[PDB]
């Protein structure tokens, strides 16, 4: 049953998958995002671990008074797949957006024309 | 599509230019009085000359 299970979310994602608004489409875009996302590396458990246990005062999750997460410089490796990233989405963007007339433009005029009278 | 005037070439086929016109929203019909009109002309015309 779980690759029936499997099989049921592939097609129930199908069909949700299947442009509205900004609105909307800022939370498709975001979530994609996070579907490419590769989190959980070997720094964030030594983060948690190391620091919490020496921890006198104040919680290094607590945020209502914290004062360093002003100062996160981050390291090579992040910066770098932050670029990549952009990089690729953007390469992506380039790749997915790409005789009645006597020129280029009434070509292109033309085809509006009949995107919008033909059904008239 | 404008039937007067355009500033580029930009070529439109008669089709469309035929659909821009409130022509077929104008009626084209006769009063039913020049049925009686007519006849009644016709009618007089036949009795006087006989």
């Amino acid at each position: 049953i779980e690759e029936s299970e499997k099989w049921d979310q592939r097609l129930r994602k199908k069909k949700q998958t299947i442009f509205s608004d900004y609105h909307s489409q800022a939370s498709k875009d975001y979530n994609r995002g996070i579907r490419d996302l590769k989190p959980d590396y070997e720094k964030y458990d030594k983060d948690k671990k190391e620091e919490k246990s020496k921890s006198r005062s104040v919680a290094l999750y607590d945020e209502a008074e914290r004062l360093d997460w002003v100062s996160n410089k981050p390291d090579k490796e992040h910066v770098e797949r932050l670029v990549e990233s952009i990089k690729k989405q953007d390469q992506r963007r380039l790749k997915n957006t790409k005789i009645t007339f006597i020129n280029e433009r009434n070509r292109k005029f033309n085809l509006k024309l009949q995107r919008f009278y033909s059904k008239y | 599509i404008s039937n007067w005037k355009n500033p580029k070439g930009y070529t439109i086929p008669l089709d469309k230019r035929l659909a821009a016109d409130g022509r077929g929203l104008n009626d084209v019909e006769i009063n039913d009085g020049f049925a009686k009109f007519s006849e009644a002309l016709y009618t007089v015309e036949r009795q006087a000359r006989e």
